[PDB]
RNA sequence: CCGAGCCUGGUGAUAGCUGGUUGUCCAAGAUAGAAUCUUAGUUCAACUUUAAAUUUGCCCACAGAACCCUAAAUCCCCUU
RNA sequence: ACCUCGGAGCAGAACCCAACCUCCGAGCAGUACAUGCUAAGACUUCACCAGUCAAAGCGAACCUCAAUUGAUCCA
């Protein structure tokens, strides 16, 4: 997707997945389940709530994105007041 | 050695008799020929070997999967957070024990960045550097460390063995002459006076408990003094020391370094150091 | 050497001799302290209670009778934790504690109470 | 690289320990690295291959 | 058009909200409901309407 | 050679469609389906391939897997 | 004529299975307002999107029906 640019010939990253995703440096992505703004009334608690919790992705939709996304994307970001700290890094993971 | 006695009786070594490591550099491989040549791995028909395949992340029409899901505020003013390079108080026992950076003199981002302790990338937005309560144990520092951000441990096990911590807020174009100063010597300006800090991090730079350089030094014995009721050890007052002044050096606000000030040209080439000594100049780089 | 105008003597004139920034309950020296590890290191504090003059009598007797469980047959008051990993912040919410116990001795239950008013109308007898 | 300082306590802090002087008398030697540390490290290949190297 | 979704807003000011349906015909509602602010039962009434159903 | 002329230029236009794609030798290897202005195609699944980490995989033995409305079988399964 | 979803036979017995194959239906309704918040562990309409069940804890009392419906941006 838009391998090399014109005035610089470098990769060049769509800024849909940047509003959609967010990164953990493992290699992993999270989302916001779809269709958590819509229709509540009509919804069970149960559903609702398995609407808002995240979740990740797919090896294969979690690497398609990847072969989109460039490198400065990727480079460990170290925040502050920052959630994802914890789980930035991973453990205990065998095979 | 065994490697040398072989070469005196092997020949000598030419253009001839030179190979590279074998499994580095395999071969190309061409589609010419039988095996390749037919189809050269392109598929049968279709827009595989046609070349006219959609685009990344195309579903044929489908709604492609990175449209589909809702956009959330997960990383928005990323180029405005707030970010800080980790620094972990364990390095700091190691590389004084190296003898890179002296503990005899104040540390320094300057000293730390000469020391190559860590990598700072200014451009990247990282205002600084943090300490980190990782290495509690196995410290006797005494060092007087200059940081930027700084957690309660860290703090309290500085100043357990003697040291001292503060906070010093850097400006970007200030930070970056600060961590590599020698190129801008290469230029010949003024070194440039440092500003407060913005207009959200203020309260934490004028607060005593985190060692802030606005907040008043009566009340940093009464931070030391609740750290070790807090923590439940015994407060060395560090006036005692022969090397009490050095521990107290510290840099007023608009100033980088202990010697130099803004406004001060410095030169390295036929090695000099000059001053405006103009009231309009001066009194400004004051300010 | 060089003072700026947001300099500490210009800021606050209040406080001018840099030994002003270091000047200057619960003996530690009195208090016995041990570590170990089992993935977090634990703290464990112990000190004789009836010796501690720092604590007065009332206090005292209080913090016997009211955590039986703890006090060693040596009669030292042993307490231990291993939350964190840090042997400091374990040694803080010891004292924490400590200090919480002596603050509130200065000032499935249910079940128990039914069992208890079962064996009070179960003993009518006389000798 | 500065020579470190020669610590009065051994082992020094942060685990660190330089080498023994003289050598001993072996078929072989490990030398330091740049910063007198252990030559020894980790690496990882395929998402599998778990394994430490020594260079 | 027979039943009508309402939203009813709580009385203490907290801005605590949530939906329910109503007949077209029925008069205005008030219910308790469990507001997780106050953390108790408390009187909603609901002021208009949003969509038909 | 006018359902709208001819020449150059944009233009190596684009074409999910056809046509064809160059030396030698060896191994493995056709595989449920879902969605698509989608059924001449594509993305994912499944299958196949390479280089690896780990240990179970396969065949399966008694027992076990519905009332409603009398089939060959099937699922699981320690042993071997 | 149909384009989505659910039930029955084809598909008798773990699962799945199509035909412009044979039938019946749905795009609601009713009662509460804890139809509140969180959380172990699993299934999943053969991918994904989705859709599902839920121990326990906080806080409280002392949901039925089968489909009964709709993503993203944007407002
Ligand atoms: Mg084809
Ligand atoms: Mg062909
Ligand atoms: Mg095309
Ligand atoms: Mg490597
Ligand atoms: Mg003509
Ligand atoms: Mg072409
Ligand atoms: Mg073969
Ligand atoms: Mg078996
Ligand atoms: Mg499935
Ligand atoms: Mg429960």
């Amino acid at each position: 997707l838009t391998y090399f640019s014109a005035r610089k010939g470098k990769r060049k990253t769509v800024k849909a997945v940047i509003d959609r995703f967010l990164r953990l440096h493992c290699g992993l992505w999270v989302r916001r389940k779809a269709g958590y703004k819509k229709k509540l009334w009509k919804k069970t608690p149960a559903r609702k709530k398995r609407l808002r919790e995240f979740v990740f992705c797919n090896k294969t939709q979690s690497k398609l994105l990847d072969k989109m996304t460039t490198s400065f994307w990727k480079r460990r970001n170290w925040y502050v007041d920052d959630p994802y700290q914890k789980y930035h890094d991973r453990t205990n993971l065998k095979v | 050695a065994r490697a040398l006695d072989l070469l005196r009786g092997l020949p000598r070594v030419s253009l001839a008799n030179l190979k590279p490591n074998p499994g580095s550099k395999k071969p190309e491989r061409r589609p010419r020929g039988r095996r390749r040549g037919r189809k050269c791995g392109r598929g049968h028909k279709g827009e595989r070997q046609r070349g006219t395949r959609p685009r990344l992340g195309f579903e044929g029409g489908q709604t492609p999967f990175y449209i589909r899901i809702p956009k959330y505020g997960f990383n928005e003013g990323h180029s405005f957070r707030r970010q800080y390079k980790p620094l972990s108080l364990n390095r700091l026992q190691y590389l004084i024990d190296l003898g890179r950076v002296d503990p005899s003199q104040p540390i320094d981002l300057t000293q730390l960045v000469n020391g190559r302790g860590v990598t700072i990338q200014p451009l990247k937005r990282d205002y600084g550097v943090q300490l980190v309560e990782e290495g509690a144990d196995t410290f006797t520092a005494k060092v007087n460390i200059e940081v930027q951000l700084a957690s309660e441990l860290a703090i309290a096990a500085i100043e357990k063995n003697g040291g001292v911590v503060t906070t010093a807020f850097y400006d970007p174009r200030s930070l970056d002459i600060v961590c590599k100063p020698v190129p801008f010597f290469l230029r010949g300006q003024p070194i440039p006076k440092r500003m407060l800090p913005p207009e959200e991090l203020v309260p934490y730079y004028t607060d005593a408990k985190n060692r802030g350089y606005l907040a008043d030094p009566a009340k940093f014995p009464e931070a030391r003094l609740e750290l070790a009721r807090k923590y439940g050890y015994i407060l060395p007052d560090i006036t005692k020391d022969e090397l009490f002044k050095m521990l107290c050096t510290r840099k007023d606000p608009r100033q980088i370094f202990f010697g130099l000030a803004p406004g001060w040209v410095v030169n390295m080439a036929d090695k000099k150091i000059l001053k405006p000594t103009d009231e309009n100049l001066l009194k400004y780089y004051t300010s | 050497e060089f003072k700026s105008i947001y300099s500490l003597d210009k800021l606050y004139p209040e406080s001018q001799g840099s030994d002003t920034a270091w000047r200057v309950d619960i003996p530690l020296d009195r208090l016995t302290i041990s570590y170990c590890r089992s993935v977090n290191s634990k703290a464990e504090v112990r000190f004789h209670l009836a010796t501690a003059e720092w604590i007065a009598e009332p206090v005292r007797q209080k913090i016997a009778i009211t955590h039986k469980n703890k006090i060693n047959r040596l009669g030292e008051l042993i307490l231990t934790s291993e939350s964190s990993r840090y042997q400091f912040r374990n040694l803080a919410d010891c004292l924490q504690k400590i200090r919480d116990m002596i603050t509130e001795a200065s000032q499935k239950l249910h079940r128990i109470r039914i069992e208890n008013m079962n064996r009070e109308r179960l003993r009518q007898k006389r000798i | 690289i500065p020579d470190p300082p020669k610590h009065e306590h051994y082992p020094t802090p942060s685990g660190w320990q330089p080498p023994r002087d003289p050598p001993p008398n072996l078929p072989y030697f490990v030398r330091r690295s740049r910063m007198h540390n252990i030559p020894v490290y980790k690496d990882i290949t395929h998402g599998n291959r778990q394994m430490t190297v020594i260079r | 058009s027979k039943n009508i979704l309402v939203r009813m807003v709580s009385e203490a000011g907290t801005g605590f909200c949530f939906n329910t349906k109503r007949n077209r015909l029925r008069e205005k509602l008030t219910l308790l409901h469990y507001d997780p602010v106050v953390k108790q039962r408390v009187l909603f009434v609901e002021k208009k309407k949003i969509r038909s159903l």
